[PDB]
């Protein structure tokens, strides 16, 4: 049985005329048939008496006034559970892979209510990522948020395929990768470079691709959601990956402009700030389970100003800044040591060894960056002695803080390596302190562990 | 819980006296639902800012009385609410509980306790919006608040009844700030009452374990409109918190009250402004953006004793009430000239413009002087603070611009020498760890051996361990002064005999 | 909805029509109009861009029984500002303006079943006290409401079903 | 500690006293559905009138 | 404290059954005017658990 | 007997329906039982059929539809004349202070027209502050407009009640103070302040602070300015203060965009130039007496070219700039005489 | 859906008999008064750029000849 | 985005379905190479937004240096291909990290130029470099190089 | 019309056109008039096809060809504004005079780091 009729279609837009008894509410899933496809949409508006104002998640192309819309009493509702690991699904939880159904358990409706201030769980419970820089400069808990600032080229996409892998097999724990707003290319190279390192097996992928309707790319951050708030549930200390939010943004702008609804400061929706509340809220750490998350954030024309960047900034817990210089220089991942900062930093928290070690990094490399003009200009040999002491120890503690991804191989051919937070902090204070003044600088560059730097410049 | 006669003789109970007759009600169906917004179609009785009941035991607030609709927002979620409903009109403009019952408690923007431990125990309701005493009814300000914080009660006095504007940008310790005044309130008259507007949950967690950790949860009262929470919450919320708070005013006492975040409550009322299709201005925010942070700060005021004696109608007779406002206002790198923050400051009596390179730079709390000001100033502040710190804002402000150039003019004159270095010492001296609030005693020392060269020996380092050493050596022998300072803040020839000595003592016989 | 457009119609016409004496044939007159602007084919050729004056005779021809001042006129002035499709509102709110005038009050009642009649015409001496107007009661069997009765006057509702009741109870707990 | 266990065992009790509600008022509601007649129909009328 | 509140709720929950047998027939005799009918009990006890 | 109908309120804007030949003029007051408080509603535009679009002169709160309004069949009328010096009125006339009663022998409608072409004074004639620095520097048109631009600390206050002083002791005038969109603080110890300096007998007060709901920031400077017109007919010379012009452009920016009106250059309202010269017009010399005016303006974001700045300059004859620097060496008052302007 | 400046009364004077163009061409009733914009209902005869004559001693300049009414200044 | 996101490169079995044989072993490759014309610079404008957004590199060309002569004027390092050596012979992928670290040195030292002979000759031979560099890829319109 | 007329008798022709931006001033001024949605920065949606009817029939053929010279005003000096904008694509040579150098006296005015040619 089916009871609505199409009115109208104007793009993505579609309204619905229902019996006035029958009226769908907000946010439910109606069906149609477009065709031999089947098209679903989600009620946007309740407008007027019996009509419904909704968004198509399919492509609009096809339909035509007085076809039978069929609404289905729930919100669009997805598969979940360990059935979704190592599946490709996009927004609606169908497969996108061609291995066939997804042999599905239970279904969990997108939309729902964040926990309550009373149910969170206060933790300080480090991660330990295989990153040095990351690990030394911006230390993140469980149940955090970090947020990947950067420009375009600069490498916040293969940060976190680094850190889906170095937390998936060396700490065993699941992960969720939502890819809002992704490209189709980047998409199958992450598809490709999980199933061909092992890991794809403890990750669970969601596509909202750039070619699709607006609304398809907004929920699908929230379909990721869902799967990691089901993973959680079960006990477990998960981790989500949200490819761009400066993507999903812009999703949520079109979206608000195809209904209509009057623009705001930069041509912002006005909920702008509602939807990144709704989204970030519901991922934290609780009493049984733990949302811990990463997100890449797009700056566009370089400015931390307009209403994206400016908005995201007071849900992150860590922000980690990259460069296109850096990387220009070679040196990979490209943070910037002295703009990244972390809540977590702090003595009582990281203890004081690794809260002097980072603080001796940053004052060495602003130190250089002081003495650099005075090189140029005058020439080192002018240099008192223990300046000309400083500039070698910066410049080999910036060679050391590079280094090589297991996934950046296929860029370079190298073997990745992993880096306990103990040989980080090791090797840090070691170089600070004049213990490897006898080695050349080149016996740093893109190295594992402070032995690697021995070992290479005993062969070099 | 063994006794399941406790739940049976609960629930005989309430079946007991459950009441059986009705009453006649006003009733109007829902006739849209979008974005938060509802239409009504009836209630030819609802009144502009009346509380229309929906079913699940909750609120629409109706803004606009057309001809043929009514217009309302609902206060939580709307999205299970569909066309067909139908809805009930309270005979209600909008309230709040207030009263001391509810001090030390947390609860929503309707003064639902979301605390879980029961009920709340007002007395009465305060209508929401409210109107701000005349100009007769108010007197000056001349009572210190104390925040507990080296830089601002020496630099930048806040008196009962003042408005200070906390503003920076983000991540610079405002919240901080905020809430160690707070806890600094604790063992005074002043009840304080914090009001997080958009907050993130765990924020707000964090607050209320560091309240009670510090034991100041006693004393105050907590709003919380989390940033999940629809914009009617977020826009409604301080006006809320001014009522709790006015509530204490009115009656002779003394409160403080913290808007977290009005740069938020701007955000929220610009939505739910734009969802009404209200006409738009300078950056999209609506014409009266002004009106709204206007009314709310002009709440925060003191009363003469005529006033409170009349409003009370003559049980309090020799009291002034006050109620003092901390709004906090977020810049983007540093632009006090933005929309928002120049209209806040246009109408606050002082600002407390903390800076980000000061900040990160280790310098925390990280107060900028010079382009910070109190206008109320010296008149709150307490006479031997006001002799003491006379000298360092415009000390500190000209050391910083002489230390700016000095990094261009290396061996320079060995008079500027001395400014510079008791400048640096002065400025490493005022930062000061994250919840450790100062009395007024121990403030007064540390910047009595400031002002008065004791540091120039020690003006080497380790300056923090030299002002920890002297207060736990001050707080040995001579508290009977610590008591006689904390007591009456009053400064003499004799007492400055005294701290003399007391430096003198300190100097010669202990370590750091 | 276009209530909004039909009250300045609804109060000409019966502004007129107590002029003129004939607020009752006028009523049946908007009534016939109502109904005419319902049929399917009808309301396409209503949608139709057809000049303002060719739509207003098309729509004068399927209605002859109508006086010169009432069709010719008020149907020709709804005509110049297509709102033809307003005629079923037009309706109603000249009913209600009517019911405004002679103080008459439609007050509904509903119950599991049918009143004794005694009951009912209590119900009608106390409404009309509570009011100031002549009721008319109109009745209807809801079977949900399983005992007492439900008396809406408007917006005004007075509910004592033993369903209002049991489900108040269930929110006292 | 101990508040955080109090906080438990008034979450317990809620729960428990909110599922005996539901039961009881369907009950009640199948009760008076069944155990209802005319002269108490009229009596409930009279006493509304 | 979880293993003796859990106990203690199990322990409530089989004399909670009693209760409610009881609280279902207040809650309808409280609403209508002239008493419920005795000797009903078959759909209550149906309702019951 | 009342004859109108609330037919909207949205926000401070207030619709009413009257008979659709008793419909009241553009600028007349209704009046509205708003629980036992009364309501005053100025009239601004007429609708078709019988509404009248209106806003309130007070807290919208509480106001049902359908509620009976009066129509009083004259604009906003406030006392006038010697009875309101030393007062504190609001717009409506009412005293504000405690004192009691205002015995006003008259009352006069705030909105009128400027004085016609033919009755200004066929002459020129420069005003004795008495103080060297503005004397000197930036001497005053006996009715022009003189701004005051310094910020706060510099001694404005002072500078305001050494004119209020001196215009009535050693001319034989008075002076009003139209306090529009300021702090409630200020205007407190303001008074205070005249009142602990024996000026405040030669002065009348009229408040509209940053509290008060669009129209009574609006209509305040117009009940200012018609008591100094009160003063003016009786021969008088008048000094009649604007604590911020500035805040009377920004609350008829709020108004308009409360009626719905498209926006002008930058934000502003499409009639601020005529706003502003309907005010500015009034205050002239006449040859029966004279207004000077005195009115502290604020420069937004420090941009000279800005709409509101660049109309308030067309009015201005005279523009006295008071600095920090001049007050810290001790120089009182802080007048900046290098920028320090007249024309 | 909104009215475009037909009312009540004006719809009831076409009630009484739809060819009211039997009245004058030369007068009208003014139907709006907004910040010194006029609309004017009836005026068949008025041509743009016209001098319309107001009680008192004014005038109005007829800037826009609508459907049924004429806006002026 | 639904145009430019049809522009791929296609594995061999899709093609070998899509064709129902008849092709084997072959992958399908379309690229696109859309054109956006700026006002005055700006890169935050609406449509440059969108469409700097969806490709997957952008050549920003500028009139500053297209005016002193540098000509195809592509401004290095403020411009972004994210497929990099994936794309290029082994002898360029070889070849080409010294020219970008040879530019990105240049570009680092490039203020000093306007006071060359206050600095250091350490500095001066990366500064006067990096101009040779600059001046190499200069390249006259239709000589297509192999 | 009467460039093309003579176009077409296999002469060739020359057209001058003194200010070609009033033509899009003066479809501007009637724009709204017509009922349509304003744009970018007041002018009419079509100014770009408003425009190219316009300039794409003022062209040299196998038959005859027309040499023009259009001035083409820019408004408050801004030539971002959509209709200079729009206006360059059609040119072949494009000379830009402006008011800095004619400021100097340095008539003629034209910027030589702005003009060009095909
Ligand atoms: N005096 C202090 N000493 C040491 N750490 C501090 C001090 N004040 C603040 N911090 C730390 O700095 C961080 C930021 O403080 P806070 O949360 O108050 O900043 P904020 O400006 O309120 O944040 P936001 O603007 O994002 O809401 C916190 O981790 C806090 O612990
Ligand atoms: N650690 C690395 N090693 C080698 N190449 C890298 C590394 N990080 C980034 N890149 C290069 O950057 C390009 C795109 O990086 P990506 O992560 O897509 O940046 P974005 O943050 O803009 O998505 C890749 O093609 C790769 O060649
Ligand atoms: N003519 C004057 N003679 C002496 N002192 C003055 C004079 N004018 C101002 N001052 C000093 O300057 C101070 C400025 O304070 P105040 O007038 O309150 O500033 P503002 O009125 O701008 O808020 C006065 O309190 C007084 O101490
Ligand atoms: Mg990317
Ligand atoms: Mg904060």
């Amino acid at each position: 049985m089916a009871t609505g009729k199409i009115v109208q279609v104007i793009g993505a837009v579609v309204d619905v005329e229902f019996p006035q008894d029958a009226v769908p509410r907000v946010y439910d899933a109606l069906e149609v048939q477009n065709g031999n496809e089947r098209l679903v949409l989600e009620v946007q508006q309740q407008l007027g008496g019996g009509i419904v104002r909704t968004i198509a998640m399919g492509s609009s192309d096809g339909l035509r006034r007085g076809l039978d819309v069929k609404d289905l009493e729930h919100p669009i509702e997805v598969p979940v559970g360990k059935a979704t690991l190592g599946r490709i699904m996009n927004v609606l939880g169908e497969p996108v892979d061609m291995k066939g159904e997804i042999g599905e358990e239970e279904r969990w409706a997108i939309h729902r209510a964040a926990p309550s201030y009373e149910e969170l769980s206060n933790s300080q419970e480090l991660l330990e990522t295989g990153i040095k820089v990351i690990d030394l400069m911006a230390p993140f808990a469980k149940g955090g948020k970090v947020g990947l600032f950067g420009g375009a080229g600069v490498g916040k996409t293969v940060n976190m395929m680094e850190l889906i892998r170095n937390i998936a097999i060396e700490h065993s724990g699941y992960s969720v990768f939502a890819g809002v707003g992704e490209r189709t290319r980047e998409g199958n190279d992450f598809y490709h470079e999980m199933t061909d390192s092992n890991v794809i097996d403890k990750v669970s992928l969601v596509y909202g691709q750039m070619n699709e309707p607006p609304g398809n790319r907004l929920r699908v951050a929230l379909t990721g959601l869902t799967m990691a708030e089901k993973f959680r549930d079960e006990g477990r200390d998960v981790l989500l990956f949200v490819d761009n939010i400066y993507r999903y943004t812009l999703a949520g702008t079109e979206v608000s402009a195809l209904l209509g609804r009057m623009p705001s400061a930069v041509g912002y929706q006005p909920t702008l700030a509602e939807e990144m509340g709704v989204l970030q809220e519901r991922i934290t750490s609780t009493k049984t389970g733990s949302i811990t998350s990463v997100q890449a954030v797009y700056v566009p024309a370089d400015d931390l100003t307009d209403p994206s960047p400016a908005t995201t900034f007071a849900h992150l817990d860590a922000t980690v800044v990259l460069s296109r210089q850096i990387a220009s220089l070679g040196i990979y991942p490209a943070v910037d040591p002295l703009d990244s900062t972390s809540r977590q930093l702090d003595p009582l928290v990281v203890g004081q060894e690794h809260y002097d070690t980072a603080r001796g990094v940053q004052s060495i490399l602003q130190r250089y960056q002081e003495l650099k003009d005075i090189i140029a200009i005058l020439g080192m040999d002018e240099l008192s002695e223990e300046d000309k002491l400083v500039v070698a120890r910066a410049r080999k503690i910036q060679r050391f803080l590079s280094q090589p991804f297991f996934v950046a191989e296929v860029f370079t051919g190298s073997p990745g390596k992993y880096v306990s937070l103990k040989d980080t902090i090791r090797g840090f204070k070691g170089i600070m302190e004049g213990e490897y003044d006898h080695l050349p600088e080149q016996a740093f560059y893109m190295v594992g562990s402070i032995e690697e730097a021995v070992e290479k410049a005993k062969k070099l | 819980q063994l006794n399941s006669t406790e739940i049976s003789e609960l629930i005989k109970q309430r079946i007991a006296q459950f009441n059986v007759v009705s009453e006649a009600h006003n009733e109007g169906t829902i006739v849209s639902v979008s974005d938060g917004v509802i239409r009504i179609h009836g209630l030819a009785d609802a009144m502009q800012g009346e509380m229309i009941s929906l079913p699940g035991n909750r609120y629409a607030i109706a803004l606009n009385l057309e001809r043929d609709s009514v217009g309302a927002v609902v206060m939580g979620p709307y999205a299970d609410l569909a066309e067909g409903m139908k809805v009930k009109a309270t005979g209600r403009i909008l309230e709040v509980p207030v009263g001391r019952g509810l001090l030390g408690r947390v609860v929503n923007t309707l003064g639902a306790p979301i605390d879980g431990k029961g009920p709340l125990d007002h007395d009465g309701f305060s209508a929401v919006e409210a109107i701000a005493p005349g100009v007769i009814e108010r007197q000056s300000v001349d009572q210190p608040v104390q925040t507990g914080y080296k830089a601002v009660d020496s630099m930048i006095p806040i008196g009962r009844g003042q408005r200070e504007l906390i503003i920076g940008d983000r991540q610079t310790g405002k919240t901080a700030l905020a809430i160690d005044a707070i806890i600094n309130q604790r063992d005074s008259g002043i009840k304080a009452i914090y009001v997080a507007i958009g907050q993130k949950a765990s924020t707000i967690s964090n607050v209320v374990r560091k309240l009670e950790e510090h034991g100041a949860l006693a004393n105050t009262i907590v709003v919380v409109a989390t940033a999940s929470e629809s914009a009617a919450l977020q826009y409604l919320a301080p006006y809320a918190g001014a009522a709790m708070g006015e509530y204490f005013r009115d009656r002779g006492e003394d409160a403080l009250i913290i808007y977290d975040d009005l740069s938020k409550q701007a955000v929220a009322y610009r939505q739910i402004s734009l969802l009404l299709r209200r006409p738009p201005g300078r950056e999209a925010f609506p014409g009266d953006v002004f009106y709204l942070h206007s009314r709310l700060l002009e709440r925060a005021a003191r009363v003469n004793a005529e006033y409170v004696e009349a409003f009370t109608k003559g049980e309090v007779k020799g009291k002034t009430g006050s109620l003092t406002a901390l709004p906090i206002i977020e810049t983007q790198a540093g632009d006090v000239s933005a929309f928002v923050p120049t209209n806040v400051i246009s109408i606050t009596d002082g600002q407390i413009f903390l800076e980000t390179n000061l900040f990160n730079a280790g310098i925390r709390p990280a107060v900028n002087p010079g382009i910070s000001v109190s206008r109320v100033g010296g008149a709150a502040q307490t006479k031997i603070m006001k002799k003491l710190s006379g000298g360092i804002r415009t000390a500190l402000a000209q050391y910083r611009e002489l230390a700016a150039f000095s990094q261009f003019a290396s061996d320079l004159d060995d008079a500027t020498r001395k400014q510079l270095d008791h400048g640096q010492k002065v400025t490493e001296l005022l930062k000061q760890k994250q919840y450790a609030p100062m009395s007024v005693a121990q403030q007064s020392l540390v910047l009595f051996a400031a002002e008065r060269g004791y540091l120039a020996d020690v003006e080497l380092s380790k300056i923090g361990s030299f002002e920890a050493a002297l207060l736990a050596y001050v707080d040995r022998d001579h508290a009977p002064l610590m008591q006689e300072i904390n007591q009456t803040g009053g400064y003499n020839d004799e007492i400055e005999g005294k701290l003399k000595g007391i430096l003198d003592s300190f100097k010669a016989t202990q370590s750091w | 909805e276009f209530i909004t457009v039909a009250r300045p119609y609804a109060k000409a016409a019966f502004d007129f029509a107590v002029e003129h004496q004939s607020v009752e044939r006028w009523q049946d007159m908007l009534a016939f109009a109502a109904e005419v602007t319902k049929n399917e084919q009808m309301a396409e050729l209503l949608s139709g861009a057809l000049a303002p004056e060719t739509l207003a005779e098309s729509f004068i021809a399927v209605a002859g029984e109508q006086l010169d001042e009432n069709g010719q006129n008020l149907i020709r002035v709804m005509a110049e500002n297509g709102r033809l499709n307003a005629l079923p509102d037009v309706l109603e709110q000249f009913i209600h303006l009517r019911a405004v005038s002679e103080a008459t009050a439609e007050v509904d009642v509903i119950s599991a079943a049918a009143l004794s009649e005694q009951q009912l015409a209590k119900i009608s001496a106390a409404m009309e006290k509570r009011l100031s107007r002549k009721v008319k009661l109109n009745a209807k069997i809801d079977k949900s409401v399983m005992a007492g009765v439900i008396i809406r006057a408007g917006d005004m509702v007075i509910d004592g079903s033993v369903r209002g009741r049991l489900e108040r109870l269930a929110d006292v707990l | 500690a101990q508040a955080e266990i109090e906080a438990e065992r008034k979450r317990a009790r809620e729960e428990l006293r909110k599922q005996v509600a539901i039961l009881a008022v369907a009950g009640a509601e199948k009760i008076i559905e069944r155990s209802v007649d005319e002269a108490a129909n009229s009596d409930i009328v009279d006493k509304l009138v």
